[PDB]
This record gives structure tokens, C-alpha cells and sequence, in this order.
């Protein structure tokens, strides 16, 4: 049984949430936005991306040359991620170091310079980002597919933003989108490891005070999406590697059936040939691509957001004269979460997804970043009491109603990258998510 | 039949006192009479192989064994073309009947056997 | 919309139940009401119409 | 502390069992009607099924009884 | 043009209404209407084919 | 590349007939295969040209085979080639079939080419059945009546369907008229068949008869067996040579030669002596509907045998116990042949019945048993 998660807030709004661990002598602090790229229009896509570069190119007092010492005299580090609904800035540091990383972090955020001179060298650096992702396959499937899925919706633009609009965002852009959307009411401030809640609180006090609030304080994690099934190939024969992605829309953070997908996700699972038990995995899918040799890797996921979700797999293969065969036992093993899924798979996922969502949280990053996400996108910290109770209330009723709702003959979103001439065209795909024999 | 089932009822009979008694002689002169040995084949040259537990463990068979066994293959071919019977040393002696592959074939399928088992475990 | 699909739709085994049925239903009335116009176009020249006569 | 894991073998053949296969019954049911419905749809032109299954179903079934007058009849 | 996150314009064709049960239902009404007039086309054309089998006028003369 | 490799439609003879890998100790029951495409090829042949000679109506049925018989210029030679060869047809089909049996080539993994094979065996049945009818004379056609009157025990709808099948109200010119068109058509479907279980087979081989594998050994069908298959073509033209010029009505029944009469009942009324033995499982069973499942359950039941065959081991070469058991089952077989033939008296009534029994026991419970009990006697017996 885990510490306690204490709660705070101040008058303006800022969340202080934090969960202390005597064993460790490192904290993490930081401060999780309910902001991203979503917030962005199509004139400004980027400037979410861009402020997170300028964060760290200098204050009001501190140049970025001290801010450099700054950091480096406390021993630690800081680090910084932009996504399409959360935006996250944090320090790792020493225990008696908090107190120095907490004032660097209300600096960097409050107080930041966005000089000319700053924003002009920054945009060839984002620049030269954009053909530089090209080989971080992944990421490029993810990115089409999130453009795809969510054609022309705010949820479908790039983190990065495009070419043309990282030529034209200045000073005054990025002022304004961080005086819209960095407001407390909006802003956790992170502990966890070995920090004091009371001390981090003083510190919040100090520090974030003169936060502005929004106009009309929503609760956190408020976010309409309207899926679209679509395909998006991006042929390259010289790749030796096939990368695909189906999904279907999913659930959001707060859905009724949160647990349930991930349930459902469960007993699909993951495979990977490099990893030596894959081959022994109970997964069907994972037993008929390991007997076959149909793929190099698979990950099922489950994204979600505040407002829609994306629940699909990734497959990475070699084989690229049985592309057919991989994307036909998956569509297969999904329609059976519809037609053939009992007691004995769910209860298996169940027990997997129990320890697993426990099993996650091995470092004090990982708890804060628990705690950060869990504040952004439900406003408050589920104790793993209630995560317990919650998994055990889905039965194989439940899956097989929601994957009936969901999965079963159901646009999908579907992006190839690589040596796909195997992958075949979108209506047959699309005719694998329903059995004739059911 | 699965190796195993065979296996596994072979050694219920061996154990009993009265069931050797009477089966280990009558499985002698089946095997005398069968005449596998007069082409020079072992007996298990003569276990189906067409099937994917078969061809897991004949590609783990130790190379040695492996050559040897495609050699009695082959020359049991020719003596069944000629209609000849092996004579001399090419002649199966009872000592050199050995089940080479029967460990193999066991272990192939007590693994295929505790998959379909686990396959339809219940969590309790 | 949505009862309906998840009646009559989303088992195949159903939506060929329920095509199949409908086959059934569609044959014998199609076969009446072609019947009654036939007769009607055709009013006074069938053997039907002047058998009473005879 | 849990020493060992808990769980059972159900029964199964031909890698079939019974939580799977029940979840299909229903399934079997529809495709039998499907399939009844198919046939009789077939043989619906039959005389004998019409004398003995179609002309007894109630209110429909005056559907199936149709004489030809004696006077129109060469046979 | 060159960017390949700016998904070509299929606004002239989208439905609006593209993920709901109605929208779904009506192409299985097509489908289905079509699977329904083959059946019944099948099952006249069968019918009415092998009745060349059954006794003919003449032999049924005879009887 | 060779021009027979690299053209794909001398490539699919070339993979059949020429570079075929086959085993290399084949021995001479293998030839049977040859010899039922041959009797296919004169069956066709014979047919074809009897069909540009015979008339199905029934008031000139018989009358065109006499005619065929006495003035087309050697009618007389193709009508017995036909004839005969029917039974030559039927020799070694069940030659093909006893060979499969014997060295376990229904095991995996060749279930699928004698699958199709029971197939084709039922339409070379139902062929000769109509062939047999169209001569129009007394046989035909009280054959044709008793054989189409077991439809009449298909519960609710027999009746309905056998006036369906006659096109009237008993065996007659409508009668005839179908068989003809259906004789014709058959063959064609069978010749389809018959490749069918080729391409099926081809995916594994020819088994062999030591029942191992021959992917270390293999041999061109061409020349060798080609030339194998020589020898037993020409050792058949004998046999047929000694039939059909010497002895051309031996395999007949005089019968044939009345025209059909509906009044006149014959003595006896049997089949062709091919199928006596399913005859004789119809009789034993003494209800209708019974005996006509009996019938053809005694077909359907070899699609089992890939099931209770229980051996480790592919065919009988080195089993002896499953040879006795497989000398014991052919001999039964004959038997019932010769019961279908004798008249409905004591004591064949009882005989019929025990011999369908061991018939029927042979798939169920004697071979499960004996290569059960095998299995055990070579694991032991070579410890
Ligand atoms: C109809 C159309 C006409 C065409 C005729 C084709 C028939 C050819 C054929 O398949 O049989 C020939 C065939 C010769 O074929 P083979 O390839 O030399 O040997 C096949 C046997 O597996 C080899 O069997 P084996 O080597 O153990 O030798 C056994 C055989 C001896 O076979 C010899 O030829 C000697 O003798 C007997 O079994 C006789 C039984 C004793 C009775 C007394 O004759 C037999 O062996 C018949 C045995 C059946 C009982
Ligand atoms: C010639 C005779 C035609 C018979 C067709 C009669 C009913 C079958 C039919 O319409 O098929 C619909 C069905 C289903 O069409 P489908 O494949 O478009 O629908 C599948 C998705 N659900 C079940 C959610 C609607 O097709 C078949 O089952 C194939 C059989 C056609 C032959
Ligand atoms: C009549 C009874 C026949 C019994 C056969 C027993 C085996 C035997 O001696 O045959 C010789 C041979 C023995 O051949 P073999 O291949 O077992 O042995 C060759 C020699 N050794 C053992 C040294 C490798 O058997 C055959 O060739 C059998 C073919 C069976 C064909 C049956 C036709 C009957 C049709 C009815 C269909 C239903
Ligand atoms: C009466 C009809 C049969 C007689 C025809 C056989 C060929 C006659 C002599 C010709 C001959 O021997 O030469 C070979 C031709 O054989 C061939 O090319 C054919 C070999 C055997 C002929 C038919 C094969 C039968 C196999 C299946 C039977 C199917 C029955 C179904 C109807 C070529 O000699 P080589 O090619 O060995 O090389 C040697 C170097 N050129
Ligand atoms: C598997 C192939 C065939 C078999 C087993 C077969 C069998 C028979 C049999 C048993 C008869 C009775 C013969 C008699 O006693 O007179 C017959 C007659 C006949 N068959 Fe076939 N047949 C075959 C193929 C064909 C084909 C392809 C034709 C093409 C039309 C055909 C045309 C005839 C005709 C016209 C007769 C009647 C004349 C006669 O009796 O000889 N047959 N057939
Ligand atoms: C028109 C009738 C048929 C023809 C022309 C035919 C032809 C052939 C040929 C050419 C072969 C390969 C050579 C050989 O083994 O003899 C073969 C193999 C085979 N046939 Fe047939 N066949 C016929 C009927 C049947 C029937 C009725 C069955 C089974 C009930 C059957 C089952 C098989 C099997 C299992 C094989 C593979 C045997 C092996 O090599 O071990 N066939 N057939
Ligand atoms: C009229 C047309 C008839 C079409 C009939 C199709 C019936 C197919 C039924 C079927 O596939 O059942 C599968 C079920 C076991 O499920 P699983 O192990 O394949 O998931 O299998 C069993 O439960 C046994
Ligand atoms: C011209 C290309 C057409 C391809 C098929 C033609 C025929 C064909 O494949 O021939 C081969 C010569 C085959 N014999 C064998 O496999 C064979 C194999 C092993 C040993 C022996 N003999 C041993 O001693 C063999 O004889 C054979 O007789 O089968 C016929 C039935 C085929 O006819 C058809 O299916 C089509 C139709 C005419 C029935
Ligand atoms: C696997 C398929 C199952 C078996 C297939 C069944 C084969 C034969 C079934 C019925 C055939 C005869 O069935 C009979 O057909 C004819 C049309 O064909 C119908 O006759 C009807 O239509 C015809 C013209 O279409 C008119 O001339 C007639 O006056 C009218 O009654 C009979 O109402 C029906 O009783
Ligand atoms: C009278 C019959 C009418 C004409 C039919 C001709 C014979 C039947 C052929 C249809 C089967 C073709 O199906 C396919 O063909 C190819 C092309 O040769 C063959 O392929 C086979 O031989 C080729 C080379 O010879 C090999 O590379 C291949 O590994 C092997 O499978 C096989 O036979 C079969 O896999």
C-alpha cells in the first residue's frame, strides 16, 4: 500500500499534488498544463511546440547561458514535453535541491524572455526537426494517423505545426497563446519522491502566486470529434520494414468504458520477436504471428483523450509477401472480442492489467507523471483502491458489448509506411471487421 | 495416435507383473514378424513424419543421427525397388533397434500437449 | 436505428435470416398483386372472364 | 502471500470448450432458421408442402389453397 | 503539395452523419434488398426450371 | 530456362507428366491409376461414337443397339468395348481403392485426394447406373425400377421425388430420355474429379509402398513410369482383346437382350456384378429406409478411415496382424458380392447379415483396435 497522494490548492487556483517516498533521496517537481497543440488554430499550429524551445533560451533575469549554470549547479536536470492535450515542464533533482528547481520552473514559465533574436535562431532548429522525424517511424505513422483519423479537426494537426507557420510565428503569437492557456486554474504543480507536501506548498505560494486565472474556470480535464475511416499509404519499397496502424475510434479518459477497452486491449497484447518469452504468451494473436513468423513486433494501444480516443494496433513485419495473413489474424482475433471472448480471456487480462497498472510506477518520473496525468485528465488522483474495483466490475459482458459497439464492422483509420504493395486495399481491410459466419 | 498416448500406455503394461508377462514376449515376435529389421530400417524410421510436430523433431535430431537416417531411408528404398532383402550387416540387429527419436517426438509434443492445456486455463 | 442494426443486421447469421424471410414474404405477394393487375389490364379477354357463358 | 497461482484446465476437444461453444449456441439457432426458412422457401412450389405444412398456417395459410374449376381442368 | 499531414480536401464527399447506426444501416438496406430480390430470382428461377422435370402435359394425359 | 519450365501451360503438363517427382520404388499396384484414365479415354471414346448411333427414345432405344450391333461398320466392336470396359472400369477402381487401403494412402497427408476419391467413386457408380438403363431391355429396366424405387423411403417427400426422377408415374420414355442426357454428362464431371484428387495429391506425393517418405529419393515420372505404365496397358488390351472378341456377353446378363416389358417381371432381377456388395448390405437390413442408409453408409463410411486408423505408422507393409485383418475384410467384400446374386433363401438371409456386420466392424472396432494394439506391440517390441 502506496503513501497517500496529498491535495492542495491556492486561491488563484493552482493545484499542489504530491506523493512523498522516505526510501528515495531524489524528487521530481514539475508542472503539468492541461494545454497543447489542440488549443492552437491553424494559423498558430506550432506555437505550443516552439514555446517549449524558448522556455529554455533565457528569462527576464537569468540569460540562457545562466540558466545553463543555473541547472548544472543544481545537479539535476530539467525536461520538458509538449502533446496534443498536455503540455509538461519538470526538474529531477536532489532533495534539498526542490526549493532551487521549483524557482527555476516559475521563471522559465512566468517569465521567459521570447526574444527576436531567440525566436529567430529557434526557427531553423524547428526547421531542420521536420525532416528529421522522417526516421522516427513510429512517431510518422502515429502522426498520419492521428491526421487521418481526425481529418481536418484540431486533434488531426502535428504537434511541430507546418513549415509555413513556423516561418511566421513571432514574439507576440507565442506571448499571447501562453497568457490564454497557462492559467493555474489549468496548472498542477507535481511532487513526488522526497518533497514535503507542506514545503512544496510554501513554495507554490512563493512562486505561482501571481498566476493569472481563466475568465470562466472549467473543472480539469474538460475538453466534437467526428472520426473519420480512412487510409493514408506511404509506400516506400526501399524500406525493409513494413509499419501499420489500425485503429477505430476510442474512449476517452472519463468514458464508462475506460476500463473495459483497456481490458480489451489486454487480451490482445503485445508481442515482440526479440523479447525471449513472447513466444509462450497466452494471446492468441501473439501465438499465431510467433508460429508463422508474420511479424518482427505488435503493440495494441488504447489512446485517449478528453473528448474521443483511438484504439487500434501497431504491427512493424519483414514479411512483406504476408502482410494479407498478419492483417487478417489481427482483424480476426478483434472480431472475436464481438463473438467468442469469455470468463477465461477477460479474467486473464484482468489479472495482467491489475499488477501492470501498479507495475508502471517504479520511479519518482513515473509517479509524477502518474500524478500529473491523472490531475490534468480527471482532476483527481484514483488510488489504486478504486482502479482495483473498477477493473474487477468489467465482466466478458462488457467486453463483448463494447467491442460489439466499437470494433464490430466499424470504420477503421488505417496508415502504411514501407514496402506495403502486400497490404490490400482499404475494402478488404475494412471487410475483415465483421465475420460472415457470425 | 500421439507418441505419448503410446508411450505413456507401453509403460502402464511394462509395470505390471502379469500384463509383461504376457505382452513383452507377443511384442517380440510382432516385431520379428513385421521384418522391418530384414530392410534395415530401426522402428522409429518407420513413424509418420508428415505432419508439424514430426518435422519439428526430426529438424532436431543431432546431425549425426540425421545423415544416418537419411542413408537406411534410401537404402530400404532400393532394397524395396529390387525386391531384395537386406543381408549381412545391413541387417537391423535387436541392439542397434534404438528409439533415437522417440525423446525428441516426446518433447515436441509435451510442449504442443501443455499449450491446448493452458490455452483453456481458468483463472479461479 | 441503432435496435434495429443490432437486431436484424449484425449477425449475419440474422441479416441472412432476415433477407431469406423477406424473400419469402416478397415472392407471395409479388405474385398476387401481379396476379390482380394482369387481370385487370387484360379485363374481358381472358378465358376466365368469358367462362361463365359456357 | 500467494504461494502458487490459482487456476483450473477446463475441459476442451479439438480445441473447443464449453465458455466458448456456448456463446455460439444462439448462433447455431439463427443459422438453423436461416437455413429452414431457405428451404422450405425452396420447396414452397412443392405440392405436398403446401397440402402439409404451408395451407395449415393460420390466417396465410388460404394463401396455399387454390383449386382449378373441374371445367378448366383437361386432366 | 508536399506536406503529407495535410490530408487532401475530401470534404465534397464526406458525410457528415458517416459513424452512426442510420447511416450504416442504410447501405445494409441496399445490400440487403439486393440479397432479398436474388433469393427470390433464384428461388423462381430454380422452380420454374426444374419443373421441366415433372411429368409433361402428354404423360400427365395418360394417367 | 528450359521452354517446358517457362511456359506456364507446358508447365502444368510438364509438372504431371514429365518432371513429376515420384518415389522410386513404386511397384505395380501403382499402376492403377494409369488404368482407369485409360478406361475413362475408351469410355469416352466408345460413348461419344455410340451416342452418333443410338436413339434414347424408348419406342427405338433397343432397336438402335441392334441396329449399332448389325449394320454400323464395327458397331458391333464398339458397343462390346463399351460394355466391357464398364466392368474393366470397375476392376480396377476397386484394384485403386484396395491399394489405398493396404498401404494407408488415406492418412494424412492425403486426405483431401481420397475424399475427392470416394467422390469420384460414387459418380462412377451413378455413370454406369444410367449407362446400363439406356439399352432398354429387361434388365434396364426393372433395374431402373427397383434401384429409383429406394428413393421412395426418404421420409415425407420419396414418393414425390422419385415421380420427379422418372418424369411420370414409372420407368418409361422420360425415363430413358434423362438418363441419356446425364449418362452423357457424368463422365465429363468425373474426368474433373478424377484431376481434382491429382491436383490434391500433388501437394504431398505418391505415397510409397514402405510408407516413408520418398523426398529422398525421388524419380521423373517420365521415362520411368511412363514406360512402367506401358507394361499394364498392354497387359489390359489383352484382357479386354480376350473379352470383347472371344467372350463379349460373358460379363452380361442374357436378360438384356428381351426388350423392356412392363407386364413381364424377370426371374430375378440384379444388379451388375459391381455393385452386388452394396446390394447385399441393402438386403441384410430388413427395413427400407434402413437398408437404403446401410447402403450408403457402406460408401461414406470409408471418409473414416483417416479417423480409426489409430496406427503410427502409414500402411501394412510391416504390420502383420493389420494384413490379416485386411485379407479377412477383402474376402468379406467378395462374399457379399456373391450374396447379392443368390436368390432371398436360407441360409444366405443370415449369412448377408453376419458379413455386413464384419463389413461395418472393420471401420469401427477391429481396425481402431488392431493398430491401437500395434502401436503398442512395435514401441515394446523394439525397446
Ligand atoms: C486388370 C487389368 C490388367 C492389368 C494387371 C495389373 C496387375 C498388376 C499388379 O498390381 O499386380 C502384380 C503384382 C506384382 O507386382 P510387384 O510390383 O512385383 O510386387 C507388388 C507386391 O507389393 C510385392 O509383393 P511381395 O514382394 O511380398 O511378393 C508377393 C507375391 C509375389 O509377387 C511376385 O510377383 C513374386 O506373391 C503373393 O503374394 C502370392 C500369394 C501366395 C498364394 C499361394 O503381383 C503381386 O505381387 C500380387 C500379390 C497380391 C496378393
Ligand atoms: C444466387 C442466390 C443469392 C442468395 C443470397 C441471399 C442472401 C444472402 C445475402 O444477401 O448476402 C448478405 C451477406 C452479408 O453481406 P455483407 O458481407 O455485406 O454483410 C456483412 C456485415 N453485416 C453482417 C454486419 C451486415 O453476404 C453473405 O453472407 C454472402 C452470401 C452471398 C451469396
Ligand atoms: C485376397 C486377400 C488379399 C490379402 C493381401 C495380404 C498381403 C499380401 O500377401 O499381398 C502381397 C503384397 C505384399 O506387398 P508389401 O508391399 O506388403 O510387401 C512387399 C515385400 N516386403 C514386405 C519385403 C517389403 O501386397 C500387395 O501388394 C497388396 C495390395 C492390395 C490390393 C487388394 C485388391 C482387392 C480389391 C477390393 C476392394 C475393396
Ligand atoms: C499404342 C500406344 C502406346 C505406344 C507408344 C509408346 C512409344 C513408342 C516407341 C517410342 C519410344 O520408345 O521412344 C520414347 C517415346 O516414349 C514416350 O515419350 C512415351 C513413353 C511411354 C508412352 C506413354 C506413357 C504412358 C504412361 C501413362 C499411361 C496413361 C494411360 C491413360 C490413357 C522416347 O524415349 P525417352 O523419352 O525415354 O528418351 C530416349 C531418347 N529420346
Ligand atoms: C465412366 C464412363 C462411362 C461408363 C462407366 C459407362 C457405362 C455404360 C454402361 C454400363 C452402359 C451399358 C452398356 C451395355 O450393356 O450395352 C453404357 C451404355 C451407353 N453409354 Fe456409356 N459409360 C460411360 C461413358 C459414356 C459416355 C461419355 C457416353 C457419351 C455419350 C456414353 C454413351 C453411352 C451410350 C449411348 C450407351 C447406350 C448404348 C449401349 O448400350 O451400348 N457412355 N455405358
Ligand atoms: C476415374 C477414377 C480414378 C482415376 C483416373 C485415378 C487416377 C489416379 C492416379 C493416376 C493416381 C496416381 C498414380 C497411382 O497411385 O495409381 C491416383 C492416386 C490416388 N488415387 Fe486415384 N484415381 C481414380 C479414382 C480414385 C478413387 C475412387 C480413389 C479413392 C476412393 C482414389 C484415391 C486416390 C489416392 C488416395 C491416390 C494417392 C495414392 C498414393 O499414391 O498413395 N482415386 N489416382
Ligand atoms: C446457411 C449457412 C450456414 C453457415 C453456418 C456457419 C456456422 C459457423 C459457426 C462457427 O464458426 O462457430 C465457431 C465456434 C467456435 O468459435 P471459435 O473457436 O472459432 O472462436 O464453433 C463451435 O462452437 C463448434
Ligand atoms: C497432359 C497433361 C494432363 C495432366 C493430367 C493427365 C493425366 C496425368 O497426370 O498423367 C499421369 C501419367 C498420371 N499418372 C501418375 O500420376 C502416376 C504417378 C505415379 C506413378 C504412376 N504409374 C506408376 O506406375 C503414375 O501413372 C495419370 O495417369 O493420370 C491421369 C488420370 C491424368 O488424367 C487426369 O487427371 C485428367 C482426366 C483425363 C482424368
Ligand atoms: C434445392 C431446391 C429444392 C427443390 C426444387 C423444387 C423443384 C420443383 C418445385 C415446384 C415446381 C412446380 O411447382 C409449381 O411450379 C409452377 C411454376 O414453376 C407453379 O405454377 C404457377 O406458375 C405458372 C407460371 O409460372 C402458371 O402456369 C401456373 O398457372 C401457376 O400456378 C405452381 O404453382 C407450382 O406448384
Ligand atoms: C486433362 C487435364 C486438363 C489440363 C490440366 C493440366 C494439368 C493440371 C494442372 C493444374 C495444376 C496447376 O497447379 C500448380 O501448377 C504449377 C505449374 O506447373 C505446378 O507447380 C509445380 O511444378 C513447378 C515446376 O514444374 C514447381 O516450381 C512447383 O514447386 C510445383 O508445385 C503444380 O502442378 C501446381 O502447384
Amino acid at each position: 500500500v502506496s503513501p497517500k497522494t496529498r491535495t492542495s490548492n491556492l486561491k488563484n487556483g493552482l493545484t499542489i499534488a504530491s506523493e512523498s517516498n522516505p526510501l528515495v533521496q531524489t524528487a521530481t517537481v514539475g508542472v503539468w498544463i492541461d494545454a497543447g497543440s489542440r488549443n492552437e488554430n491553424a494559423y498558430n499550429n506550432g506555437t505550443a511546440h516552439f514555446f517549449e524551445h524558448l522556455a529554455f533560451k533565457g528569462t527576464d533575469k537569468r540569460s540562457q547561458h545562466q540558466l545553463e549554470l543555473d541547472i548544472e549547479n543544481m545537479g539535476g536536470h530539467l525536461n520538458a514535453y509538449t502533446s496534443r492535450e498536455s503540455t509538461v515542464y519538470y526538474a529531477k533533482s536532489f532533495k534539498d535541491d526542490v526549493p532551487k528547481s521549483v524557482e527555476i520552473l516559475a521563471d522559465i514559465l512566468q517569465h521567459s524572455k521570447l526574444a527576436e533574436s531567440a525566436i529567430d535562431r529557434e526557427r531553423e532548429v524547428i526547421t531542420r526537426e521536420l525532416e528529421e522525424v522522417n526516421k522516427q517511424y513510429e512517431e510518422v505513422v502515429f502522426d498520419h494517423l492521428h491526421a487521418t483519423a481526425f481529418m481536418n479537426q484540431p486533434l488531426g494537426r502535428t504537434i511541430l505545426g507546418p513549415r509555413e507557420n513556423i516561418q511566421t510565428i513571432t514574439n507576440t503569437e507565442l506571448r499571447k497563446f501562453i497568457t490564454e492557456n497557462y492559467t493555474a486554474d489549468r496548472m498542477v504543480l507535481v511532487g513526488a519522491g522526497a518533497v514535503d507536501h507542506d514545503a512544496l506548498v510554501e513554495l507554490a505560494e512563493k512562486y505561482f502566486s501571481h498566476l493569472p486565472s481563466s475568465q470562466s474556470p472549467v473543472p480539469l480535464g474538460t475538453p466534437i470529434p467526428n472520426f473519420v475511416g480512412s487510409e493514408v499509404r506511404l509506400r516506400d519499397d526501399t524500406m525493409p520494414v513494413a509499419h501499420i496502424a489500425i485503429a477505430v475510434e476510442g474512449v476517452s479518459w472519463t468514458s464508462e468504458d475506460y476500463y473495459t477497452a483497456l481490458v480489451a486491449q489486454a487480451i490482445i497484447g503485445n508481442y515482440d520477436r526479440a523479447v525471449g518469452t513472447s513466444r509462450h504468451q497466452g494471446s492468441r494473436l501473439s501465438n499465431i504471428v510467433s508460429e508463422n513468423n508474420l511479424a518482427n513486433s505488435f503493440q495494441s494501444f488504447s489512446t485517449s483523450y478528453s473528448d474521443t480516443g483511438l484504439w487500434g494496433i501497431y504491427l512493424t513485419s519483414e514479411n512483406t509477401t504476408q502482410i494479407d495473413d498478419l492483417v487478417h489474424f489481427t482483424l480476426k482475433e478483434w472480431n472475436r472480442l464481438s463473438t467468442s471472448v469469455s470468463n477465461l480471456q477477460v479474467e486473464r487480462a484482468k489479472s495482467q492489467l491489475k499488477a501492470g497498472l501498479l507495475l508502471s510506477l517504479d520511479g519518482t518520473t513515473y509517479v509524477a507523471e502518474d500524478i500529473g496525468r491523472q490531475l490534468t485528465t480527471l482532476g483527481r488522483r484514483v488510488t489504486p483502491a478504486e482502479v482495483e474495483a473498477k477493473l474487477e466490475a468489467v465482466t466478458e459482458h462488457d467486453v463483448r458489448a463494447w467491442a460489439q459497439k466499437t470494433l464490430y464492422d466499424k470504420d477503421i483509420a488505417l496508415v502504411g509506411l514501407g514496402p506495403i504493395e502486400g497490404l490490400y486495399d482499404y475494402n478488404r481491410i475494412r471487410n475483415d471487421m465483421s465475420m460472415m459466419r457470425w | 495416435a500421439s507418441i505419448t498416448s503410446v508411450v505413456k500406455t507401453s509403460e502402464l503394461i511394462l509395470k505390471s507383473p502379469l500384463l509383461s508377462k504376457i505382452v513383452v514376449p507377443l511384442a517380440k515376435t510382432y516385431v520379428k514378424f513385421s521384418g522391418y529389421r530384414q530392410l534395415g530400417f530401426k522402428m522409429n524410421d518407420l513413424i509418420i513424419e508428415e505432419t508439424p510436430n514430426m518435422q519439428l523433431a526430426l529438424r532436431r535430431l543431432p546431425p549425426t543421427e540425421s545423415y544416418d537416417r537419411v542413408y537406411r531411408l534410401i537404402r530400404a528404398t532400393q532394397f524395396s525397388l529390387s525386391h531384395k532383402l537386406a543381408t549381412g550387416n545391413d541387417i537391423t540387429k535387436p541392439e542397434e533397434d534404438d528409439h533415437y527419436l522417440i525423446p525428441y517426438i516426446l518433447d515436441v509434443e509435451a510442449e504442443a500437449f501443455e499449450k491446448d492445456a493452458l490455452d483453456n486455463l481458468e483463472v479461479v | 436505428a441503432t435496435t434495429f442494426y443490432n437486431v436484424f443486421v449484425k449477425r449475419n447469421s440474422a441479416f441472412v435470416a432476415t433477407i431469406l424471410a423477406s424473400a419469402f414474404v416478397f415472392d407471395m405477394t409479388f405474385e398476387t398483386a401481379i396476379d390482380n393487375f394482369w387481370d385487370r389490364i387484360n379485363a374481358g379477354k381472358q378465358w376466365k372472364d368469358i367462362r361463365h357463358k359456357y | 502471500y500467494v504461494k502458487k497461482p490459482s487456476y483450473k484446465i477446463v475441459p476442451h476437444f479439438l480445441g473447443f470448450n464449453i465458455p466458448t461453444v456456448s456463446k455460439w449456441i444462439p448462433i447455431f439457432g439463427i443459422w438453423g432458421a436461416a437455413a429452414g426458412i431457405g428451404a422450405l422457401f425452396l420447396i414452397e412450389g412443392v405440392p405436398r408442402t403446401r397440402q402439409d405444412i404451408l395451407s395449415k398456417i393460420p390466417i396465410i395459410g388460404e394463401h396455399w389453397i387454390r383449386e382449378i374449376p373441374a371445367s378448366d381442368n383437361p386432366f | 503539395g508536399k506536406s503529407t499531414y495535410k490530408i487532401p480536401d475530401f470534404t465534397p464527399y464526406l458525410k457528415k452523419d458517416r459513424n452512426t447506426d442510420a447511416n450504416r444501416l442504410f447501405s445494409y438496406f441496399m445490400i440487403g434488398s439486393f440479397g432479398m430480390l436474388s433469393a427470390a430470382g433464384a428461388k423462381a428461377t430454380v422452380q420454374d426450371f426444374l419443373s421441366n422435370m415433372s411429368a409433361s402435359a402428354d404423360v400427365l394425359a395418360m394417367a | 530456362m528450359a521452354l517446358r519450365k517457362k511456359n506456364s501451360l507446358l508447365n502444368m503438363a510438364n509438372s504431371y507428366v514429365l518432371d513429376s517427382p515420384q518415389p522410386s520404388n513404386l511397384n505395380y499396384f501403382w499402376n492403377f491409376g494409369s488404368l482407369l484414365a485409360l478406361c475413362l479415354v475408351i469410355q469416352l471414346a466408345t460413348g461419344i461414337t455410340l451416342a452418333m448411333h443410338y436413339t434414347s427414345h424408348a419406342s427405338l432405344a433397343f432397336d438402335s443397339v441392334e441396329h449399332i450391333m448389325r449394320d454400323v461398320n464395327f458397331g458391333w466392336f464398339i458397343r462390346y468395348a463399351h460394355a466391357n470396359t464398364a466392368s474393366f472400369f470397375f476392376i480396377c477402381i476397386y484394384a485403386h481403392m484396395g491399394r489405398n487401403i493396404y498401404y494407408g494412402s488415406y492418412k494424412t497427408p492425403r486426405v483431401l485426394p481420397w475424399s475427392i476419391g470416394v467422390i469420384i467413386f460414387l459418380l462412377l457408380i451413378i455413370t454406369a447406373f444410367m449407362g446400363y438403363v439406356l439399352v432398354f431391355g429387361q434388365m434396364s429396366l426393372w433395374g431402373a425400377t427397383v434401384i429409383c424405387n429406394l428413393v421412395s423411403a426418404i421420409p415425407w417427400l420419396g414418393e414425390d421425388i422419385v415421380h420427379f426422377l422418372w418424369g411420370g408415374f414409372s420407368v418409361g420414355n422420360p425415363t430413358l430420355q434423362r438418363f441419356f442426357a446425364l449418362h452423357y454428362l457424368m463422365p465429363f464431371v468425373l474426368a474433373v474429379f478424377a484431376l481434382l484428387h491429382l491436383i490434391a495429391l500433388h501437394t504431398a506425393g505418391s505415397s510409397n509402398p514402405l510408407g516413408i517418405t520418398s523426398n529422398v529419393d525421388k524419380l521423373s515420372m517420365h521415362p520411368y513410369y511412363s514406360f512402367k505404365d506401358l507394361i499394364t496397358v498392354f497387359a489390359f488390351l489383352l484382357m479386354f482383346t480376350l473379352f470383347v472378341f472371344f467372350s463379349p456377353d460373358k460379363l452380361g446378363h442374357p436378360d438384356n437382350y428381351i426388350p423392356a416389358n412392363p407386364m413381364v417381371t424377370p426371374a430375378s432381377i440384379v444388379p451388375e456384378w459391381y455393385l452386388l456388395p452394396f446390394y447385399a448390405i441393402l438386403r441384410a437390413i430388413p427395413d427400407k429406409l434402413g437398408g437404403v442408409i446401410a447402403m450408403v453408409a457402406a460408401i461414406l463410411i470409408l471418409l473414416i478411415l483417416p479417423i480409426v486408423d489409430r496406427s503410427i505408422i502409414r500402411g501394412n507393409a510391416f504390420k502383420p496382424i493389420s494384413k490379416l485383418l485386411f485379407g479377412f475384410f477383402i474376402c468379406n467384400f467378395l462374399l457379399l458380392g456373391v450374396l447379392g446374386q443368390v436368390h432371398i433363401e436360407p441360409p444366405f438371409i443370415v449369412l448377408g447379415q453376419i458379413c455386413t456386420i464384419f463389413y461395418f466392424s472393420y471401420f469401427l472396432i477391429l481396425l481402431p483396435m488392431v493398430s491401437t494394439i500395434e502401436n503398442i506391440f512395435f514401441y515394446i517390441g523394439s525397446l
